[PDB]
């Protein structure tokens, strides 16, 4: 891993994580986000937040985590700990009980053009009213609100990722499917801001049917 | 972003955070407070607690984070970290089982011309007298009290942004209606 | 930025060494390509950073220089490697080509073979009269066609097409058309072109009379 | 692995808007420290940048081109096009569309892939069949055919029905001033063979569904 | 490649309300690290070294499947270095797990949990996942269960391990490049000892 070590030498020689990525001054940073559903641990009702456990799925491109690979071995990619690269300052918005950030900061995939995609997990309490009025024969919309919580519009740029469909990713075979919920709808939506200052959001929508029998039978 | 880069390395070459951001001793440290209002989580009758989620807007200069724009190619706004810089300290003096201070460091939003914006989140959990005297139909006035812990007013001076919290972002609650808000 | 791509034609032979220079009018950091471009074809990137060889391209070609001067170099010369190479700079914008060095196969010199050709009938039916003067089978490349009508030299009124290296004896051919009005065509009787070439020891006149 | 295709008219008019749009396979036009390159050449001349769009959407032009050249780049399609208003004659040449990779670390720029080229002419002529006229032979003799006055390319001469090839030159069409362009086809026999051989020349010109088979005698 | 087993010192409990497994385990990592090879003779006959974990390269191993946020491993102790190459280590954690719960013939159930362990900072490409491998009279096998000390084991007050198998899982469909790729279950086959259930509520209640 020596043409490793030199490669990582290299990139990170002048490098600075703090700064946001901007090939020239003006320029915005495109941030697509998507969202995979791990698990649906619970939506409670007497706290009204929705508990899930999530991948977040963040692409954007670090013009200055570029090199060729035939200078150095053919070395296509790098896993990059998250903490030695610029990350977008992507939080859970509508949180209910006060963290925003991901559960690990895990490690980035940093292609030779400079492209990078990270695929952090997280443990999120998002905050959800209550539509209370036809429980337990009632159905949620429970919202996640992903935004960069410094960053406007015109540095970083939100899209929703897709390779591609515009909803939350669920894995059949290895979804934890959760007793009590059934998930009719998953989409997801890029919110653009009414028109300095102004920012975009993702809001990963979940419309849930709560299956009744528990309270039918006692 | 080798200009920004440029920037930030000669904006902390030589910077302490341990000073007061101010040319002379003497002057005073102009700081702008305004409390935004996201949602009212929970009123605890019993421990007499209210649990809110908030965001703590501080607007000051900092008079040596300045730079010409022409010298940076035209950089005239950047994003750093909160901790590299000084701060005011403020404390919720009222708070009962939570966090004094903000803990989330969140960055601030430097300008040019040395100001800084910081608007960091907090759960603020403060300590509230509960008159359940006409409970289930029950007033409950809350305050909650904010300052500078260490500093005092001949070296920091806080004023209000505005004269009511803001609320354009307020999560309607199902259990409580705010009727009126100020701030003093 | 101006980039002066020396020289502009060259004739090589195969297994022959070739050698293109490509002078920078400012100081450009390696930020230099070669390309080959075969007649009717895209440019294929050979060279970019002024010495790396991109995948799929023989090890025999070869780039070299720094600062303002940059050179291509192809040893040991193959029967595929006569086409035209261009220096293309990316140091700063807008992105500059070289002027481009053509190299083709070196054969022994052959002088033309000279016709003159007279409008047809057919054509003068339709109001225009075209004489066609037909240079075969030559090389070097260079040469030169001048038409005379009554001995007197013409301008402005001929156009000239050339043929690639034949893919046998990779000799050139050219033709060079006069196009007259009928009007003009029957006030001149002496219809001629001559034909100057290394390989004729004087110039060469193909004539007839209308 | 990234493939690229230009499309449009092959045709436009002049004073007119020539548009052009590359498709890029294999690779997105918003992802890693790219430059989305157009280049044309004109027939046998050098070739010449006209532009390129950062994935920022950020785009530069060339001065001698500036103010009638504009690149776009549309994400749901993964295509970039290039438009040009107020075409000439002087505007007809082989359009290229190339991806420019640039890399911080070895500080490298170069294009690579390239398009495959698409040719487009500026001409307000149309159609025009060719009119075919024999160039009659006057110890080896040339004859030939004269393809004059047709628009637009191609043409395809053989002689004898493709069965007399040795000795055939069919030469590269010239543009006249008229806008319509023309060629000579010539070949060298044996001068005894003139009274006893036939020649013929086959012209098509499939625009026209022009095809000719002229006999060429002393 | 990096061989796994897990030793459970305590089944803390199963909430079933929750849903939620914890336990007490501690997961045994082997694997080569050629770097940190030496001759022992030229160092003093030195054989091992106990070093921070902080200092060498680490197979990141999760629990994929928890349901609080732990992730990691609670107590990173020190790894154990061998003079040919090998670099042993048995963090213990607290692990608090994800178990649907099978209610039909609650109070006398059984439940099927599972602990799966794979590496988010590393793929198929990066990591090769396996069982750890035991000797006997100089033949090796795998060690394809929970591992349970008989004298050091206090068996949970409700529930009894009836299975306790360990499976290296891979999935073909997956790219090798994606952290799905693979992983290593531990899964205990519980059964519920009904007896508190059966005195305090069903004879009562049934007569
Ligand atoms: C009327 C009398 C029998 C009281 C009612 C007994 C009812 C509640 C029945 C239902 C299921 C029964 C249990 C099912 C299985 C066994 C078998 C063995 O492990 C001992 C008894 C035990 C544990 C039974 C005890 C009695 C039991 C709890
Ligand atoms: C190690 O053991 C060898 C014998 O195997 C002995 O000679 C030597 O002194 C011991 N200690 C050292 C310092 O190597």
């Amino acid at each position: 891993s020596e043409a490793e070590g030199r490669l990582r030498e290299k990139l990170f020689s002048g490098y600075d994580s703090s700064v946001r990525p901007a090939r020239e001054v003006g320029d915005r940073v495109r941030v697509s986000v998507g969202l995979i559903l791990a698990q649906l641990i619970s939506l409670n009702e007497k706290d009204e937040e929705m508990s899930t456990k999530v991948y977040l799925d963040l692409e954007w491109t670090d013009y200055r985590l570029s090199w060729d690979p035939a200078e150095h071995d053919g070395i296509d990619s790098l896993r990059i700990t998250a903490e030695s690269v610029w990350l977008p300052d992507v939080v859970l918005l509508n949180n209910n009980d006060g963290n925003f950030d991901v559960a690990l900061d895990i490690s980035v995939v940093v292609s030779s053009d400079g492209s990078v995609r990270w695929q952090p997990p997280g443990i999120y309490r998002s905050s959800c009213s209550i539509q209370v009025t036809y429980f337990p024969f009632d159905w949620q919309n429970c919202t996640m609100v992903f935004s960069s919580y410094s960053y406007d519009s015109s540095e970083v740029s939100l899209q929703t990722g897709l390779g591609g469909h515009q909803e939350i990713h669920i894995h059949e075979g290895t979804f934890i499917e959760n007793g009590q919920w059934e998930i009719i709808h998953k989409p997801s939506r890029l919110i653009q801001p009414p028109g300095e200052g102004q920012r975009q959001e993702v809001i990963f929508y979940l419309i849930i049917r709560r299956k009744p029998l528990f309270y039918l039978v006692n | 972003s080798e200009h920004e880069t440029r920037l930030v390395a000669k904006l902390f070459k030589d910077y302490s955070s341990v000073v007061r951001p101010v040319e002379d001793h003497r002057q005073v440290v102009e700081v702008t407070v305004g409390l935004q209002l996201i949602q009212l989580i929970n009123v605890d009758e019993v421990n007499q607690i209210v649990t809110t989620n908030v965001r703590l807007k501080q607007q000051w200069v900092d008079y040596n984070l300045k730079w010409n724009p022409d010298d940076y190619g035209g950089v005239k706004k950047i994003h750093i970290p909160s901790e590299k810089i000084w701060r005011p300290d403020l404390v919720l003096y009222n708070n009962a089982d939570g966090d004094f201070a903000i803990v989330k460091f969140t960055k601030v939003l430097l300008q040019y011309t040395g100001h800084i914006t910081w608007t960091p989140p907090a759960i603020f959990k403060s300590y509230c007298e509960i008159i359940v005297t006409h409970f289930p139909f029950d007033e409950q006035n809350c305050s909650m009290k904010l300052g500078t812990w260490t500093y005092d007013g001949s070296v920091v001076a806080i004023n209000p942004e505005s004269d009511q919290p803001d609320l354009s972002n307020f999560m309607e609650s199902g259990e409580w209606v705010i009727k009126e808000s100020r701030g003093w | 930025i101006v980039m002066t791509q020396s020289p502009s034609s060259l004739s090589a032979s195969i297994g022959d060494r070739v050698t293109i220079t490509c002078r920078a009018s400012h100081n450009i950091s390696r930020y230099l390509s070669w390309f080959q471009q075969r007649p009717g074809k895209a440019p294929k990137l050979l060279i970019y950073a002024a010495s790396s060889l991109q995948s799929g391209v023989p090890s025999r070609f070869s780039g070299s220089g720094s600062g303002t001067d940059y050179t291509l170099t192809i040893s040991n010369l193959h029967p595929e490697d006569f086409a035209t190479y261009f220096c293309q700079q990316s140091y700063s914008t807008p992105l500059i080509f070289g002027q481009g060095t053509k190299v083709e196969i070196k054969r022994t010199v052959a002088a033309p073979s000279v016709f003159i050709f007279p409008p047809s009938d057919e054509q003068l039916k339709s109001g225009t009269a075209s004489v066609v003067c037909l240079l075969n089978n030559f090389y070097p490349r260079e040469a030169k066609v001048q038409w005379k009508v009554d001995n007197a030299l013409q301008s402005g009124n001929s156009q000239e097409s050339v043929t690639e290296q034949d893919s046998k004896d990779s000799t050139y051919s050219l033709s060079s058309t006069l196009t007259l009005s009928k009007a003009d065509y029957e006030k001149h009787k002496v219809y001629a072109c001559e034909v100057t070439h290394q390989g004729l020891s004087s110039p060469v006149t193909k004539s007839f009379n209308r | 692995q990234v493939q690229l295709q230009e499309s449009g008219p092959r045709l436009v008019k002049p004073s007119q808007t020539l548009s052009l749009t590359c498709t890029v396979s294999g690779g997105s036009v918003t992802r890693g420290n790219y430059y989305w390159t157009w280049i044309r050449q004109p027939a046998g001349k050098e070739l010449e940048w006209i532009g390129h769009i950062y994935i920022s959407g950020r785009t530069n032009f060339n001065p001698s081109l500036k103010s009638r050249v504009s690149i776009s780049v549309d994400t749901s399609k993964n295509q970039f096009s290039l438009k040009l208003t107020s075409v000439t004659v002087a505007d007809t040449a082989v359009y290229y569309c190339a991806r420019e990779r640039e890399v911080i670390v070895d500080r490298r720029r170069w294009l690579d892939p390239w398009g495959q080229g698409i040719l487009v002419t500026v001409s307000s002529a149309s159609t025009k069949g060719p009119s075919v006229f024999p160039l009659a032979p006057s110890g080896t003799a040339a004859l030939g055919c004269l393809v004059k006055d047709y628009f637009p390319e191609p043409v395809t001469v053989s002689w004898n029905s493709g069965a007399l090839t040795s000795g055939v030159h069919t030469f590269p069409a010239v543009l006249q001033s008229s806008g319509l362009y023309s060629l000579s086809s010539v070949v060298t026999v044996p001068s005894s063979s003139l009274g006893t051989q036939t020649y013929i020349c086959n012209v098509n010109h499939k625009p026209s569904n022009t095809k000719v088979d002229k006999k060429v005698e002393p | 490649d990096v061989a796994l087993a897990l030793t459970l010192s305590n089944l803390i409990s199963l909430k079933e309300v929750e849903e939620t497994l914890t336990t007490n385990v501690w997961i045994e990592h082997g694997w080569t690290d050629n770097r940190l090879k030496w001759n022992a003779e030229e160092f003093g006959n030195i054989s091992v070294l106990r070093l921070p974990p902080d200092m060498v390269w680490l197979p990141e191993i999760v629990l994929e499947n928890n349901n609080d946020g732990s992730f990691q491993i609670s107590y990173s102790c020190n790894v154990l270095v061998y003079h040919y190459g090998f670099v042993y280590w048995l963090p213990p954690a607290i692990f608090r797990s994800s178990c649907p719960i099978s209610v039909t013939y609650f109070p006398f159930d059984w439940q099927n949990c599972s602990l799966k362990f794979s590496s988010l900072k590393y793929t198929a490409k990066e990591i090769t996942l396996s069982l750890k491998q035991d000797a006997k009279e100089n033949r090796t096998y795998p060690v394809e269960w929970i591992i349970i000390d008989p004298e050091g084991f206090t068996e949970n007050g409700e529930w009894e391990i009836v299975h306790r198998p360990a499976r290296v899982n891979v999935d073909p469909r997956a790219p090798l490049d994606s952290p799905s790729r693979q992983d290593i279950t531990f899964y205990l086959i519980i059964r519920r000892k009904p007896l508190f259930y059966i005195i305090n509520i069903l004879v009562p209640c049934v007569l």
